């Protein structure tokens, strides 16, 4: 649908708006992994909205650091935190690393709040 | 500058982070899942930990209930058979087939396990 | 031949193992801090476990701070505030994004799972 | 609507939502295991979790037992043996090589974690 | 046909389903340590558990001890300096390199998880 059409020489512009995605289509897919419904079930919380944040700077913080400040995030009340989009692995917060501090902050906010969190 | 306590100051979900819910508050919940179509349920438990999903029912979900003043008995009749547990009102929407509020209603007297409002900073 | 006791002979890392700190060898820590331009800041617990990694941070690291006054008031209010805590004092290096220092100024007194200096070995 | 107690509500397998057995019925289910030529045995415990598969076995499997007195009096003597105990009486048929019956005989008194009949629901 | 008690009825190892050790028996297995040239050692615990492999050695074992006098006011000293501990008397083989011998000289006064000889069946 939108593989070669936007480059063609005869249009100054393209822009796709829509798309009409049929029922029989849309069986083909697994789709999403759990959706709202069971996403608030799984995490078993109702009745408003889910509070997050993202750490804070984008990049730079080492994964101790990362994990000192996701604590202090979760225990005052959010439900999550998050890496930033583009930490993923590098020079100053290897991602093993990250992901083990993440999961101790995550397990002392839960049990010092009394509720379920995550990262 | 004031510091957030982790001494003792254990949350229960919506709105835990606000004053105590008053009756006329309570009774102002009820409304909006009457004005909403939604299920009253009650659930009670001995314990509250994050980690266990499930509570207890007391009865039935309220099927068809369009009466606040019946919810609002019920409250009374749950927390009155069980005066020491954690109670909730919780509604259910079967259209999503999702539990679409909740709240406590009560909490057990011998809890120490958390902070009035104007302590939960130091 | 002197045997170290098994019992009730906990540690606490660094300086654990020295005669408990006067109120000057503390200062004096506290200006080697300031000396070497690191970041000051207070963390503490209720407990006291090898496998916990995080404390709470009392505050916010005192950044900018170049006056031990400061550093040594905010141990007072730290304490004063949890009386019953363990509280240790640390410095940040941001250059190495590490902590470059950090021992105890205040544990529990109803803490006796640990020895007085003399009481070590039997 | 009656609502059943989840709270110090333990059941101990067959006959434990009756009412408790008299020692008339007890005979009865003696009389029982005689009459079907099944080995009687009693076994013990401080404890009864259901995760726990194996009691402690008083004495030994009554083989050969066909007299209901003699299966009576080792109730007797593994209850005075054991007055705190659980003790139940079982029943093997050794051509299955399976217990074929099985019920309490006797629970902890110092024990508040069951209900009473009509204390199940409220 | 008595029945082997499952209350209370912890053993530890060699010896221990023996009448206590008088010390005029104790003296005899340290003469048996002595006369086969093996190392003497004492150690001790605040707990006995089947799961755990390592107890604290008390000072050193005794090299090059032929001296019975010598470990029996070994026994003494540990005993004095621990009164509430678990206690043993060890002896080490260096050809073998294996403890070849061992029992406890000393348990907890406050331990009520064993029985007396005559009370270990009912
Ligand atoms: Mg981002």
């Amino acid at each position: 649908i939108v593989g070669n059409v936007f480059g063609f020489k005869a249009l100054r512009a393209l822009r796709l708006e829509d798309l009409r995605i049929p029922p029989a289509y849309v069986k083909t897919f697994v789709g999403p992994p759990h959706g709202i419904q069971v996403e608030r079930d799984k995490l078993n919380k109702y009745g408003r909205g889910l509070l997050g944040c993202t750490i804070k700077p984008k990049l730079g913080l080492s994964a101790k650091n990362y994990g000192r400040a996701v604590y202090e995030c979760l225990r005052g009340g959010l439900d999550f935190t998050k890496d930033d989009e583009n930490v993923n692995s590098q020079p100053f917060m290897r991602w093993r690393d990250r992901f083990l501090f993440v999961a101790e902050a995550i397990y002392k906010a839960q049990a010092e709040t009394g509720e379920v969190k995550g990262h | 500058m004031m510091v957030w306590t982790p001494v003792n100051n254990k949350m229960f979900e919506t709105f835990s982070y606000l004053p105590p819910l008053t009756d006329e508050q309570i009774a102002a919940q009820v409304d909006y899942i009457v004005a909403n179509g939604w299920i009253p349920c009650l659930e009670f438990a001995e314990h509250s930990n994050p980690e266990e999903f499930y509570w207890t029912m007391w009865k039935l979900p309220m099927f068809g209930c369009r009466d606040p003043m019946q919810v609002l008995r019920e409250i009374v009749a749950c927390t009155k058979a069980f005066p020491d547990a954690y109670v909730r009102l919780v509604a259910f929407d079967n259209q999503k087939q999702v539990q679409i509020m909740g709240f406590l209603v009560q909490r057990p007297k011998t809890a120490r396990d958390f902070q009035p409002a104007n302590k939960r900073s130091v």
